[PDB]
């Protein structure tokens, strides 16, 4: 693995240092339908005219990005996405901007968000949840080795491809950092206690988030929930965790080690790093090489009827894409 | 049950990131 990782880092750095820009333009696509929205942008299913291929276009209104104070975060988003390459990360196909917006054109992952399936079915069986988790574990290993923190792990940012595997999207809060950082960001239910307490944090927040993800997948609901974010934070900081009666002893043990407030005891942040997680009893049946190679048996394969089918996604109110005759925030987004 | 309390909660839908 340390062999593979070294080459990966060489590959990443070349791209991080000389990022690609302006690799397409708006009139080369036909906007079809919104696939999903977040606090910052909207992602539409689009079709590329010359090739006939479908893609998922993320649209960011430059004025909104500024108001919400996400200028640096958006630059991080694009700069990182174009440099990474891993089997479980969505691919950035093209990127560009115009007077009003910023655009990130990704490969279309037609299986839908994990969120939707998870809430529909209620929860995933342990082997099913384990299959997704192993993939996230190998992805954070790859990302962390490049000095990258992900910061927004949640079912809503995970998509299922045609083979039934995971594809991570939304690098909105992804940042390349050596040392600590202080930005209060993410999603309430998944924030680690260090973040909420304004003490400065590192990669270990991603491992706490994995603990939260595994718990939600296998339980069907999060470990810390309430009606308002402030109440949620109180529960996270207290640390008390309660497990459903069907959780296996192995699962509970792993989770107590991930949802660990003491960052000097939290799995993933110890001497053995990621190996403490890989060698855990809960992951004994996991063939780590087979998973990376996609040779493992996918528990659930989404049904898809032809290219361009959006049946695995919810419907969203459509909104006209506006583009001023005047350039907006030109300097701020120069490198994009 | 914990389930029933989550299902009756106001955070069962898609959760968007935090914005200041
Ligand atoms: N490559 C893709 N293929 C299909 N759908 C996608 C893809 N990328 C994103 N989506 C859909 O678009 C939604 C929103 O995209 P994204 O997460 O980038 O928005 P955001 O506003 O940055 O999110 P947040 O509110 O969490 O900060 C996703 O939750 C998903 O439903
Ligand atoms: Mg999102
Ligand atoms: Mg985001």
């Amino acid at each position: 693995v340390k062999e593979f990782l070294a080459k990966a880092k060489e590959d990443f750095l070349k791209k991080w240092e000389t990022p690609s820009q302006n690799t397409a333009q708006l009139d080369q696509f036909d906007r079809i339908k919104t696939l999903g929205t977040g606090s910052f942008g909207r992602v539409m299913l689009v079709k590329h005219k010359e090739s006939g291929n479908h893609y998922a276009m993320k649209i960011l209104d430059k004025q909104k990005v500024v108001k919400l104070k996400q200028i640096e975060h958006t630059l991080n988003e694009k700069r990182i996405l174009q440099a990474v390459n891993f089997p479980f990360l969505v691919k950035l196909e093209f990127s560009f901007k115009d007077n009003s917006n910023l655009y990130m054109v990704m490969e279309y992952v037609a299986g839908g968000e994990m969120f939707s399936h998870l809430r529909r079915i209620g929860r995933f069986s342990e082997p099913h949840a384990r299959f997704y988790a192993a993939q996230i574990v190998l992805t954070f290993e790859y990302l962390h080795s490049l000095d990258l923190i992900y910061r927004d792990l949640k079912p809503e940012n995970l998509l299922i491809d045609q083979q039934g595997y995971i594809q991570v999207t939304d690098f909105g809060f992804a940042k390349r950092v050596k040392g600590r950082t202080w930005t209060l960001c993410g999603t309430p239910e998944y924030l680690a206690p260090e973040i909420i307490l304004s003490k400065g944090y590192n990669k270990a927040v991603d491992w706490w988030a994995l603990g939260v993800l595994i718990y939600e997948m296998a339980a069907g609901y999060p470990p810390f929930f309430a009606d308002q974010p402030i109440q949620i934070y109180e529960k996270i900081v207290s640390g008390k965790v309660r497990f459903p009666s069907h959780f296996s002893s192995d699962l509970k043990d792993l989770l107590r080690n991930l949802l660990q407030v003491d960052l000097t005891k939290r799995f993933g942040n110890l001497k053995n790093g990621v190996n403490d997680i890989k060698n855990h009893k809960w992951f004994a049946t996991t063939d780590w090489i087979a998973i990376y190679q996609r040779k493992v048996e996918a528990p659930f394969i989404p049904k898809f009827k032809g290219p361009g089918d959006t049946s695995n996604f919810d419907d969203y109110e459509e909104e006209e894409i506006r583009v001023s005759i005047n350039e907006k925030c030109g300097k701020e987004f120069t490198e994009f | 049950t914990t389930y029933a309390d989550f299902i009756a909660s106001g955070r069962t839908g898609r959760r968007n990131a935090i914005h200041d």
